DNA sequence: TACAAAATTCCATGACA
DNA sequence: ATTGTCATGGAATTTTGTA
DNA sequence: TACAAAATTCCATGACA
DNA sequence: ATTGTCATGGAATTTTGTA
């Protein structure tokens, strides 16, 4: 088969309830399959409507060829499922219970739910502004595979800020 | 006193003996080829000459003409010249005739996210309550991100590009010198992050060129998707955005989306020539593309451009002139040549400024 | 139906043979140097070619680059070429870049009083009630009158002129297209004195040119009188007015009251050479004087200039464009070709309009 | 001496009181001497204070060497002395009683009275209206000598409108 | 070792208020 | 410190498919 | 049958909103 | 029918006063 590369894949998640920050109570969560590059937006809800706002955002950027989830009511949705064929994007679910992703994928959603309650704990209603703060530490986080960040696999080059 | 002698018939240095120096009305006269002129003295001149050019505050030889009607002495022209450089007015008032230099083209950025140029367009007709688009080009791919506004305003700058910045922050950020920018706010916001803040000279978009040239087409764009529809920009904004990052530059021979990430998204058309290699051989090949870009060089001068010497006589443009009122700000000295196109003044008066030579004129004579 | 042959190895007039052309997920494809390119079906590519440019509206080479990622077929930018000359909101929102021709330096007119050439400056601020003067400049001579007034409005030109021709009464009088000229009340108000009135094509101030390079004169004149001063223009007309028909112009050496009157008034610095002669060798001397005066030749053609050809395709640019609407008019047909300068088309649509090249663009394709 | 040129001398003087036309009474007369051409003021008085008026603006024209007028009141007061020396025109006055201008400058300013009164009759309150025509009227009359029109002496030129 | 025509590169022109 | 830029479509040039 | 310098002519540049 | 114009001040050229 052909190599892996950015764009093939974006992994998507809803991480929540939490204390609203700024009446924002749910993270969807964006991970690109390849480089590890993670998004992160602020929902009310983990809802369609919540996602294909977010999602939208993120589009304008780059389009991926598939997009993977959990069968969430949000993800499963008919007007999800329209968006995504519009897009020409293809719809991956994972069977339910038994949610797999790449092994790459796991190690990142995991960083984040740690990273997530360590400046959620004494911080708690203030997550919403650090977003930014937290998008960049995870991005330029070196995978000790491939000894790159994922802002280097993405863009081909070292940051201005690195960790 | 030195007329007498002349009368005489003594030579004296300047006054060219062969023509005939008599005497009528108790002034000195000469008989000349262009006609009888008189000769005043020199405790006369200046007044004559100022005299002459304050009809209507004519030029060199609009002014000579005047008084070569009555009037003969040695290198007229010489003393009317003195005159004009020192009328107030006339050097406040009157437009150059010296062109700028070339213009530069600085080197494109090394790297993304070196620098980001910024600058808002509007205001637009109001779709769902926004007026204007903050809009931010990476310097080195030209990949662009639009935000709608409702002010030109740093609360909006400073919103926007905290989302902007959840990529990846850049060394520095270009804008133009508008309320938005020059703000305490934004500095502090700025040093926060390790930015820096990088201003063009003032009233001056060439400089924000890069940014600016980019309105065009951001405009154009949603200009023909808006043929015969009601003025509904708000929603088009990411679909703009999507587009132009993903169009080719017929020069470049890439899109910036491609200059950025190295490899197409998931969009109509996108092109498969790396679909073999391995990111990393494609991450090299990128690299390697970045470097060998097309550079333009800067242009010939024209024949009667002008370019600025370290204490020099030197006039800023004003800036929001009034109706009736000078073009010109009173005369400055050129302090420091910071390129051939940029330099510092001792300005109105006197603090140091930092200024293009296209808001420039060299002060004749 | 024409895509089996090929398959089959048999020759296709404009499908060069020695590539190999073989099948895959029943499409037809070929191999060639810069890769593996799909060839679709007669059927498809006008598709095909508009879904490409519909991306951002990109002209020829942009859209090509597109296509070109996943396709090929014989003649590809014929076929895109054709569809940027149907996308309507394209042709009407890209600029040009084929530039106007050469301009034109029209005869001076032969005698004073042949032409008059008017317009109005303003608002100006408010002295002593008025707001706008009333510029009128002989053709011939250059000689200048200046009437101060409330509106620049047809009355108000009415009561100037009624003023100015008690002196003569000019051939035909030359303006802009402002309400205030463009009035019946004008038009009857001339055809009772015997004077055409000639009109500049729209939106084009070259054409008062001569009245339009007069205005600066005026301008920059009660400017370096007013500095310092409040803004009181209404009491220094008459000075301007004088001072600049006194003002010799370097390149023809005279003022324009001297070629009005052939002798100079009491002014300051007033011109004897003619003091000799009885009134009527004056008179000739002037005569002869007018008809030998320097005229400009018009200037060389830029690289990439256009002209106009009977029957050409030629859009008008829009008068007052709104905010984010296109910036020219659907095409329209050359009717006659005046001068090389000027035409008349068949407009929007359709009435017969006079128009300048410099408002026109040659529909592209 | 030099030969006789326009603008040598202008002749002045004061026609009225008429019948009101515009809520003018009285028409200044400026004749240039060596050509006859005519310019015609309407005025609110014989004063001096309307002559300068009138005056400024025939001088954003040309101006002339000399003014020759009858003594006036209008044209001997000091003020309207101080206008002329501004401007650098010399003042010159005619005896009083005996008021002798050029042999042309009288058959001209005599046309000018006759045609006044032409068109003036019948015509009463409308003739400021109609000064222009009388103006061009004038200005366009061949003299017998020379057989030129002042307009012709002037401009070294024919006319558009001839009579 | 050479041709006509397609394909590519050149590049002035104009618009970012 | 700070600095003009680049899509566009005819024309001019170069390359291509076939000898 | 000639020189340096003054005097004149050339002419690109910009402004008439 | 309708159409660019011309003051300005350095530079390039021509003429001038003296051999
Ligand atoms: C010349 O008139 C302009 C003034 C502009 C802009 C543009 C133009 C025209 C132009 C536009 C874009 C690029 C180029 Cl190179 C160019 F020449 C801006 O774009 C801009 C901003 O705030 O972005 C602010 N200004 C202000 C005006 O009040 C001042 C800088 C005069
Ligand atoms: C180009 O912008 C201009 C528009 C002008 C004018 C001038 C200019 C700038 C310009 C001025 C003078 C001469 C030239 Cl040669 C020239 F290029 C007028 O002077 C004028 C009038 O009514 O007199 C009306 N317009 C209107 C604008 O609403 C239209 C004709 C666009
Ligand atoms: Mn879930
Ligand atoms: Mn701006
Ligand atoms: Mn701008
Ligand atoms: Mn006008
Ligand atoms: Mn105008
Ligand atoms: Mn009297
Ligand atoms: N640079
Ligand atoms: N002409
Ligand atoms: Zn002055
Ligand atoms: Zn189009």
């Amino acid at each position: 088969d052909r190599p892996q590369k950015p764009f093939d894949k974006f992994f998507i998640d809803y991480i929540g309830p939490l204390p609203p920050s700024q009446g924002y109570l749910y993270v969807l969560v964006v991970v690109d399959g390849m480089t590890g590059f993670t998004w992160l937006y602020p929902t009310k809800a983990p809802s369609t409507s919540a996602t294909v706002k977010s999602l939208n955002v993120l589009t304008s950027i780059a389009i991926p060829k598939v997009i993977h989830s959990d069968q969430g009511a949000a993800f499963t949705s008919s007007t999800f499922a329209e968006w995504a064929k519009e897009r020409g994007i293809h719809l991956e679910f994972s069977t339910p219970y038994h949610p797999q992703s790449s092994g790459k994928v796991e190690r990142k959603n995991s960083d984040i739910k740690r990273l997530l309650t360590k400046l959620l704990v004494g911080r708690p209603t203030k997550w919403y502004d650090l977003l930014p703060v937290v998008q960049l530490a995870l991005n330029n986080t070196y995978s000790p595979v491939l000894k790159y960040t994922p802002h280097q696999l993405l863009f081909g080059i070292d940051s201005n800020t690195p960790f | 006193a030195e007329l007498d002698q002349l009368l005489q018939g003594h030579y004296i240095k300047g006054y060219p003996k062969q023509y005939t120096y008599f005497l009528e009305d108790g002034k000195v006269k000469v008989s000349r080829p262009e006609g009888v002129k008189i000769i005043p003295p020199q405790s006369d001149r200046q007044k004559i000459v100022l005299q002459a050019h304050n009809l209507a505050h004519t030029g060199r030889e609009a002014t000579l003409l005047k008084i070569a009607n009555l009037y003969w002495w040695p290198n007229m022209r010489k003393d009317v010249v003195k005159q004009l450089g020192r009328c107030q007015q006339c050097l406040i008032t009157n437009a150059s005739n010296k062109a700028s230099g070339p213009i530069l083209r600085p080197d494109r950025p090394q790297k993304p996210f070196d620098k980001f140029f910024i600058d808002y367009i509007g205001p637009l007709p109001p779709s769902q309550g926004y007026l204007y688009v903050l809009v931010v080009v990476d310097g080195m791919t030209g990949f662009t991100w639009l935000y709608p506004t409702k002010a030109p305003s740093t609360s909006a700058t400073v919103k926007s590009l905290n989302v902007l910045t959840s990529i990846a922050i850049p060394k520095v950020i270009h804008s133009d010198q508008g309320a938005a920018f020059t703000s305490s706010t934004f500095a502090e916001w700025a040093k926060e992050r390790g930015i820096h803040l990088e201003f063009s000279t003032p009233y001056h978009p060439q400089s924000s060129g890069k940014v600016e040239r980019k309105n065009s087409d951001i405009k154009r764009l949603l200009t023909k998707l808006l043929v015969g529809r009601p003025t509904k920009w708000y929603d088009l904004l990411p679909v703009v955005q999507l587009a132009l990052n993903n169009t080719y530059s017929p020069v470049l021979k890439y899109t910036p989306h491609q200059l950025l990430f190295g490899i197409d998204s998931n969009t109509p058309f996108a092109n498969q020539d790396t679909l073999d290699l391995t990111r990393e051989e494609e991450l090299s090949l990128l690299q390697e593309i970045r470097t060998s870009l097309y550079h333009p060089s800067t242009p010939p001068a024209s024949s009667r451009s002008w370019s600025p010497v370290v204490g020099q006589l030197v006039q800023e443009r004003v800036a929001r002139p009034a109706s009736l009122r000078p073009r010109w700000h009173k005369p400055s000295t050129v302090l420091k040549v910071l390129n051939p196109r940029t330099v510092v003044i001792l300005d109105h008066l006197g603090n140091n400024r930092t200024v293009s030579i296209d808001n420039l004129k060299p002060t004749s004579h």
